[PDB]
RNA sequence: UACCUGGUUGAUCCUGCCAGUAGCAUAUGCUUGUCUCAAAGAUUAAGCCAUGCAUGUCUAAGUACGCACGGCCGGUACAGUGAAACUGCGAAUGGCUCAUUAAAUCAGUUAUGGUUCCUUUGGUCGCUCGUACUUGGAUAACUGUGGUAAUUCUAGAGCUAAUACA
RNA sequence: GCCGGCGGCGACGACCCAUUCGAACGUCUGCCCUAUCAACUUUCGAUGGUAGUCGCCGUGCCUACCAUGGUGACCACGGGUGACGGGGAAUCAGGGUUCGAUUCCGGAGAGGGAGCCUGAGAAACGGCUACCACAUCCAAGGAAGGCAGCAGGCGCGCAAAUUACCCACUCCCGACCCGGGGAGGUAGUGACGAAAAAUAACAAUACAGGACUCUUUCGAGGCCCUGUAAUUGGAAUGAGUCCACUUUAAAUCCUUUAACGAGGAUCCAUUGGAGGGCAAGUCUGGUGCCAGCAGCCGCGGUAAUUCCAGCUCCAAUAGCGUAUAUUAAAGUUGCUGCAGUUAAAAAGCUCGUAGUUGGAUCUCUAGCGUUUACUUUGAAAAAAUUAGAGUGUUCAAAGCAGGCCGCCUGGAUACCGCAGCUAGGAAUAAUGGAAUAGGACCGCGGUUCUAUUUUGUUGGUUUUCGGAACUGAGGCCAUGAUUAAGAGGGACGGCCG
RNA sequence: UUUUCAUUAAUCAAGAACGAAAGUCGGAGGUUCGAAGACGAUCAGAUACCGUCGUAGUUCCGACCAUAAACGAUGCCGACCGG
RNA sequence: CACACCGCCCGUCGCUACUACCGAUUGGAUGGUUUAGUGAGGCCCUCGGAUCGGCCCCGCCGGGGUGCCCUGGCGGAGCGCUGAGAAGACGGUCGAACUUGACUAUCUAGAGGAAGUAAAAGUCGUAACAAGGUUUCCGUAGGUGAACCUGCGGAAGGAUCAUUA
């Protein structure tokens, strides 16, 4: 069609939001921002559907327009603003801080953090370039362009940024025997340790990840995010420890709890 | 575009040959025994049984160590133990094929209301249920085709409001009491 | 539920089709108590349309000398609500329909190291060695005189704004 | 506010880079019927080359000058399509066949073509400009058109609803918490179709009723059944009427609940059949090969099991006929899986290109190994749909919820042709590794050039080491050709017709 | 056949060779038989069967034509299965 | 043939109904390709300059600086020299559309011509099924109201699986 699309049909929305069929015809339609439309989360969904604070669409803008909600220590009134992976949502009214981490089954989970941990965030560097009198530059997965990076930071490494400033505190290299998390494909939300990468020139690089419970799986390089140094994570994990336990013991656990 | 679902399903299959003695008899025996309204209700239970049997048959063909067969098999058997057409002893997938229409028609609320001695005939039970006299747990049901769960069996009581149970005279008794 | 049954002969065994049997959709007939869910001018004519409506929009924050309102304080440029109009943005989304279209459309897979991109989100914005304590002209709105049988037609005259135009 | 200058919190802006939403051009593989379409394209660009032009860029996109190419029985080109393409739908043993205008994705067009302004984005039509076809007003000078948006009307036809109410929900747009939206929501019409489910149940009477016990029979019972009783009896009740709520933007419907409401419970169940196929009457009136029935075979000509009726019975049941497209039946399109002596069918006969099929045999040193097909694994692959886990919608079709006395939960999982990526296997099937030996493997002679270490650094000559093609010889390989098909060609020998 | 070549094969859209009798063009020759036609019989009628005659043809040389119950109504190549 | 040879059955010609084919009318109708000629409208280029400002020079003149310069009012004209700029015009390009011939898709009335199928009490014969009273059938050729008859060469699906040293 002519020009860009403005709407989004409800059934055409990405599955990990878990919008039901009958509520309406349209969906939230995440607006342009740091994270991709397919792999983000509108605040209207997070507030209304996940935290169960707002009932209707009006209550969400009535919350947001009173400027009670910050994303990465910055006030956002846009109810369809895309907050994606590693983004820290802060409610300073009720003093509640959330980090958006994918759960085992492959969706953003309502994972609370201490206010002391809502100071920094981890970020995967997309590229590294230099320009105009050679001040080198870095670009990350949440589109934060940072000047004068540490020259030890190469492409596909992770960096820890203080949210109040815009400067790198510490960084993790992408090497063998490092804790990573999958952010795309069948294995989305699984945490594990790198074993090796198999470089395919002129094509996608494939990496092999071993889980804590002896489960080994492969994934594309683009869908990898280093979260810890060695085996120890630099952030809190969700309810489960990123362990994909199968339907058999899912049933056994559920029936055991009953 | 409208915010409506069009997910609707047929619950009965008509017979291939419309007029056939031996068959018509067998269906009329089932109606007569369990006071069913019409032959749709017999075909409904045949269709549901057939689908359970087809699920069991297509599970058997997979190998005995397959995770999918194990999980699906256990879930099917659990549900058929839950509804009360099997027991813990006979809880093998092979035995699913050895069920029949009688086993499923026994679990109708109409049948159980008759078998527990609330009603004094198979025809009386269907009326009594439909008239809002019967209730399971604390829920007043008026659905003859309510398939009763094994654990939910031990309490089918008269709905408290009911004249028969609750203790409130109806139109006939009220009218006879006023003209008495 | 991996199914068949009538029909060529005086009778028989075949080839073979016609007829029956069940499902699904469009029409249509007669019948029609309760309750939930629910398709619906596609086929023929992407044939033709009276009438009404379907795209508009203001925050403390671009332009307020409409008394249209009452309010201070009375030598306080501008108390405020705010029609109108200039300015900004939207109107390229949505909805409808299936005429076209046969390696075309389209689907799965890869490429832009061969290109553009409003907007959002980051970066950048005394890095340049050469009236400023704020420069210039107009035009709406408004008032006043009009033309045409006629339209969301507009000419002439008198003022006045900028995040308009310089 | 701080000692006439210096400042904090925003909002509008902004050249350029990154990002998000895209968009546009491409890459590989995949589509229905037609030979009564066999050669097509290149005058006027067809295929490629060099240089430009134009464009946001790559490019015959276009111009100039050259070359003579490019596609095609592996079906080009041309014609047809009651053809928008997919996700899907119906049917169904396994294989398949048929449909997919229609709610999600992509494409296209606003009566037919063409041209353009504005803008980041349009060749926009609820923007403009012209022509073609239709048509509105008119003072005849001129003016104004676009429902394949929602209603509604005409036409067309076998075929399809209200000139309704609201931005409250889901979202979109704007300077914007505040405005607007026939997107969308809610009613009305609605037997397109799908789920649940009324039209009675129980008790008491008599049977020249049935079974069970006693008597050899007759004839004896609160043991269990029975109806064509308008016989007898109170008990239960939704359909309707109609308060009050709840529901809702406001209402409606439903659920909830006062009052009324069942004895031909006249508060009445229909649509098709009753010779066979095929469940049900050789019962009684009427008609007389006339009227009609009959999908097919057949029934009717004065005793009609079949017509028009009465009575009775059967089938499915709030539904059941009839017509027509389509699927199974059809192993009557046959890949699985059919036929071809006589039922329909092997060319009169031989050669022959394309096509298909094809005899034994051979047990790893950052680069490889001779390359595939085949098979197993891995990542990638939109939801909805389909299968399928969990969950008492009061059950179910559904829905994605819910459950416990502020809490503990769920929103799984599988499949996803083909082709393209990834790592194992090496049976099976193609292909080749050395035949006038320029064949492998080893150390040996020289020609040209170069690496950019070196004579602490620096300028001129000559070098080696690091690395190539060309060669004049040499040693070694257990040096190199599998067999010769009751496959086939050819040779020769004596006949034969 | 104690010879040779060493997979060169099988079956075949397109495209080819041949193809009875009759039939059509030109030349040669015409014995017999004989479509057409002329008569004589039989017959209700016979335009046929039977008989007498007879043109084209039947025969040869050079061009065409491409069909038959062109039949074993039975495609070709290869293996196995009784006397 | 089975109603059983008093059987079955073939064609011409005859009446009726329903289909289709051929056909002079160089038949109309609608739509698509195009030879040739014309060319609305935009867009581009080269011009064009209706109008609208500014710079200027004096006439009547205030104040400051020191006859001259800056500073305030106004009117005149210089083809003076700078900017803006509408109508219109040559040329270029995209190009709807129009006039005339040609090619071609479908439907469409048609004098008259010549078929097929169904209708079963029409008429003339009896071709076939028996050795069907001339065995039947195939290919080709000629001739008859009609089935058919005849020549030449085949076939048995014949009425002969056989005929003798």
């Amino acid at each position: 069609a002519r020009g860009p699309k403005k709407h989004l049909k409800r059934v055409a929305a990405p599955k990990h939001w878990m919008l039901d069929k009958l509520t309406g015809v349209f969906a939230p339609r995440p607006s342009t921002g740091p994270h991709k439309l397919r792999e983000c989360l509108p605040l209207i969904i997070f507030l209304r559907n996940r935290l169960k604070y707002a009932l209707t669409g009006d209550e969400v803008k009535k919350i947001c327009m009173q400027r009670f909600i910050k994303i990465d220590g910055k006030v956002r009134t846009d109810i369809t603003y895309p907050a994606g992976f590693m983004d820290v949502i802060s409610i300073d009214k009720t003093g509640e801080n959330f980090r958006l981490i994918y759960d085992t089954k492959g969706r953003f989970a309502v994972h609370r953090i201490t206010p002391e941990e809502a100071k920094y965030k981890l970020c995967k560097v997309r590229k590294i370039f230099v320009g105009t009198k050679g001040i080198p530059h870095l670009v990350t997965h949440d589109a934060r362009t940072i000047r004068y990076p540490d020259p030890l930071i190469k492409v596909n490494d992770t960096i820890q940024i203080d949210l109040e400033t815009g400067k790198i505190t510490d960084f993790i290299k992408f090497d063998t025997g490092n804790l990573c998390m999958v952010t795309g494909g069948a294995n989305l939300g699984r945490i594990g340790v790198i074993t090796n990468r198999e470089r395919h020139p002129g094509s996608f690089d494939v990496v092999h990840v071993k889980d804590a419970n002896g489960n080994s799986f492969a994934t594309r390089l683009s869908n990898i995010f280093v979260i810890g140094k060695g085996n120890k994570p630099w952030i809190s994990l969700p309810r489960g420890k990123g362990i994909r336990l199968t339907i058999a013991e899912e049933r056994d656990k559920r029936l055991a709890a009953k | 575009p409208v915010a409506r679902s069009w997910v609707c399903r047929k619950t009965y299959v008509t017979p291939r040959r419309p007029f056939e003695k031996s068959r018509l008899d067998q269906e009329l025996k089932l109606i007569g025994e369990y006071g069913l309204r019409n032959k749709r209700e017999v075909w409904r239970v045949k269709f549901t049984l057939a689908k359970i049997r087809k699920a069991a048959r297509e599970l058997l063909t997979l190998d005995e160590k397959d995770p999918r067969r194990l999980f699906e098999g256990n879930a099917l058997l659990r549900r058929l133990v839950r509804i009360g057409v099997l027991d813990e002893g006979k809880m093998k997938l092979d035995y699913i094929l050895g069920l029949k229409i009688e086993d499923f028609l026994e679990r109708r609320l109409q049948t159980q209301v008759f078998k527990l001695g609330l009603a004094k005939s198979i025809h009386h039970a269907r009326v009594l249920i439909r008239q809002r006299h019967i209730r399971v747990r604390k829920q007043v049901v008026n659905i003859p085709s309510f398939i009763v769960r094994l654990d939910s069996q031990k309490h089918i009581d008269f709905s408290l409001r009911s004249p028969y149970g609750g203790g409130r005279p109806g139109r006939v008794k009220r009218k006879n009491a006023k003209k008495g």
